[PDB]
């Protein structure tokens, strides 16, 4: 049928438009945006805490300072880097050299998906061992704060102070698994899949959002400091997006072609 | 008294797709009002069914196909209708359809000329459903179902491929060439030369895009490749 | 609505299960329009 | 009574017909085709995953490709070899000699009560470990589909993908069990218990139907790559048709006279 | 608050007959319509009410059996009355019985003469309920019940097993000859030799087909044997 | 119906329990006969 | 009736807790009597 493209507005039309026949049934909406992404999935691997730790600085961080590293997780789709927000995803393709090797993320399914511009719905969590017969923790605190790092001695015992707050922490018995969902607490109404902005009125790095998040999650173990046991353990996050809305279309990835 | 009960055999499995909710903890929030953003979307059918650009081979792709000017009775141009073939990749249809598992409804394609003003001349285009072989002259392409376009006035020309299946839905993906996958080819036809005045460019360009359907739906969502970030 | 089974009973209040804005005081539409 | 079988149609009768008696009393209703087939009972056993899989190739297959058999499971009654439908069941009856030997299955009782041509049913699956004290999850993908085959690194640990996907998997703590149920996702509106067709326009095999099943199934063991043991391990799957039908009759196997 | 409650001493168990469902994973699919497809089987009695062709030996095993002309007062032939019986084997009413545990109702059995349209005879059926020894003369046969057909323009004869037993209900197969397995004999008399014009061939054949009745009935289903694939 | 024992409560909606086909726009009785 | 304490709910439907017997179509009494 004629028709002029360059107007940027064209009519979806049907078979029976140029020929003879006629047009098909529904079918199924699962194409729903709200029902896609009610999924959960995994988002990243981290350590367990057994002892009171100290958060990493700020990335222009020189050589020789002491802190703890691999031990938080940030929860959000965007990419990451050393448990702070970043702009380019990250990929160690030569394991070799000094240098302290930067954890990363990202989430590729949400990323694969990613046609609009800004998003926004609840989340819940869940987390798994990846130890025969743990016993652990998880902690968390909203965006915009930071970890309290000291401890208090009981009967000449140091017990690291995470162990209190008003902010929610969870136990599992043998083998359990831990389970919860966090409303939207960004002070943002929205989160941008992709930003264009900046933060601080100069010196900024244009593109890096501030606080596109919903919080920070870390596990720990249950006992004293005396108890620092030999061998690292791991623990596995899992996150699930409920009631999402988008807000504005955009572009896909790139599939390269051989 | 308590109430006595037995739990089944299903107790403490964690089923990342199980269709229910949780427990809350850190509830009472509320959150600023969003009235304020125009353009939300409800549905990826409504991003499906915006045309976009495809790409062929200039030996390195291009979206565009450049007419010649030599005379031979092969089609100009062929592809086949398979959702994860190249040529899909990168338009919007392809991609969104990768993440699924069965399609319905009708394919829909768009062309539109950017040659001269002056020039003059006429296209045949046809849709040849499954065979042992591929149609390879115009005696065999006027059979099946095809359409004339003339150039004038108007640049663009709208053309709808038939969902003519053996069964409900098809795959989306074609590990091997059953009927539940592929489904015939379609192909450009130069019925006469174009004619230009003199003191012009030779070798006017075609432009393609493709796009989703009225009747076009989707089902039954799949993990998703990748292979990109790489 | 979405990804949920549940039609019959609800346990915990909406405001502790969901989030919610604070006041201030079918077919699928189409995007972009030519006049 | 007289009489004529040739004309096909003949009509049952009751004892009071040609002698003095009576009828007998209904009974009960045992043998309707909805409330026979809702049972469970066993259909393969397979291996466990510990890494990252190569799914086999294609039956003309040569000889020295490397990968990985016995690990999937199709979920369909008909026959099946080496993980793909077949046409023909198998048996080795002289566990000797060089070569991989090919896994194969069957559904003895439905094809002993197979006396229709059609069936359609929904299907809840089941897996029970075969080992003491196992932990191990399974995944599943529907049918025309394939299972992606690679791994990333956390922390310098790598961790195959089969992990995450919007499509479900399941965990189980120690000596548990794993249940759920499916829906009928084929593309065909029925199963076909016997087939004369083919899928292939040409260069295919007649009797070989292409998407007669429900999807695949696999089992897992959440451990990094890193922790492959040195032993085999191996799972049960049950199965349970839902809400049966059939279309039209047919005939029952040949028991043979000794 | 928590509602307290006492699991049961059977918990965590697993049991394959339960009568119950279990959680869904993966819902909210809709499937083709297939109300195009004609004769829906609703229960398998439809199919347990159809004659088919029972067997006998031939010293190697054929449907039919030949009427000889040899003179002699022992049956033509007879058979038990035994689901469980070789004859019985390939019949669809013994095929389904097999993957049952009791029974009830009427059996059916009817034949059909193929000869010549110039014959002529008569036979006589009868059905012996449980004794000592099984009948062996006219004399005998008579007493019990019987039925005599003679051969006409009509081609075949129905005959009915009544349903004698001292308990409602019987097995289906019979480990040994109790009285609530075994029912009698059945057996079939040449009354007169038959008659047969010059230059005709000689030693016609009769035919035999097994069906359920009107009201017989199944019931407790059993799991069936796999010997077959071998 | 079916080997089915609950006649009272359901907890998951129908169209998530069953599946179901999508639309378009006693005595047993016989098979076989004869005119 | 019975050793059974529950009096308010049933789960199971009757044809399924217990076995039936298929139709056909206070003071205790005395045990032998004469006349």
């Amino acid at each position: 049928s004629t028709d002029n493209a360059e107007t940027g507005v064209i009519e979806a039309g049907n078979t029976d438009t140029d020929f003879s026949g006629e047009l098909a049934a529904p079918g199924s909406n699962h194409t729903n945006v709200k029902f896609l992404f009610d999924r959960s999935r995994l988002l990243n691997v981290i350590k367990v805490l057994e002892k009171d730790a100290v958060f990493p600085r700020p990335f222009p961080t020189q050589e020789g300072a002491q802190q703890d590293d691999g031990y938080f997780c940030l929860l959000t789709p965007r990419p990451t880097v050393a448990s702070r927000p970043a702009t380019r995803f990250g990929l160690y393709a030569n394991p070799s050299g000094s240098g302290v090797l930067a954890n990363t993320s990202l989430d590729f399914n949400f990323y694969s998906l990613a046609c609009f511009t800004y998003f926004r719905s609840d989340l819940e969590v869940t987390v798994v061992s990846l130890e025969p017969d743990l016993e652990f923790a998880v902690g968390w605190f909203p965006s915009g704060s930071e970890y309290q790092a000291s401890s208090f001695v009981y009967d000449q015992l140091h017990v690291p102070f995470h162990f209190t707050g008003r902010t929610p922490r969870a136990f599992a018995s043998k083998g359990g698994k831990v389970s919860f969902v966090l409303p939207w607490n960004s002070v943002s109404s929205v989160l941008p899949v992709r930003w264009g902005g900046a933060s601080k009125l100069s010196s900024a790095t244009r593109g890096l959002p501030a606080h596109a998040d919903w919080g920070t999650i870390y596990a720990f173990v249950p006992r004293p400091n005396e108890k620092k046991s030999t061998a690292v353990k791991h623990v596995a996050v899992y996150i699930r997006y409920k009631n999402a809305r988008a807000w504005c279309p955009s572009m896909l990835p790139f599939r390269s072609y051989k | 008294g308590p109430i006595p009960t037995a739990p089944r055999e299903n107790s403490l499995m964690f089923l990342s797709t199980l269709p229910d909710d949780t427990v809350p903890a850190y509830g009472n929030v509320r959150t600023p009002p969003v009235n304020y953003l125009p353009g939300e979307i409800t549905d990826l059918l409504q991003l499906a069914r915006i045309p976009t650009l495809m790409a062929f081979e200039r030996v390195t792709y291009v979206p565009y196909v450049a007419v010649p000017t030599q005379f031979d009775d092969r089609p100009l141009i062929s592809f086949p209708i398979t959702l994860s073939d190249p040529v899909y990749q990168n338009t919007l249809v392809g991609a969104i359809s990768s993440n699924f598992a069965n399609y319905r409804g009708c394919i829909q394609i768009t062309l539109t000329f950017c040659g001269p003003m002056m020039a003059r001349g006429k296209f045949l285009l046809s849709y040849s459903p499954p065979n042992g072989t591929q149609p390879q002259t115009l005696s065999e392409a006027m059979q099946c179902t095809y359409s004339i376009w003339d150039i004038g006035l108007n640049s663009s020309w709208t053309f709808v491929v038939p969902y003519i299946s053996p069964s409900d839905y098809r795959e989306t993906r074609a590990i091997t060439n059953s009927v539940y996958s592929a489904d015939g080819w379609f192909s450009l036809h130069k019925l006469t030369k174009i004619t230009l005045p003199p003191d012009c460019p030779q070798s006017p360009c075609i432009l393609f895009f493709a796009s989703a359907g009225e009747d076009y739906t989707l089902r039954l969502p799949v993990d998703c490749n990748p292979s990109y970030v790489f | 609505r979405g990804n949920n089974g549940n039609m019959t009973f609800n346990y915990y209040a909406n405001t502790y299960q969901n989030s919610v804005d604070f006041s201030t005081s079918g077919i699928l539409n189409p995007l972009g329009y030519l006049k």
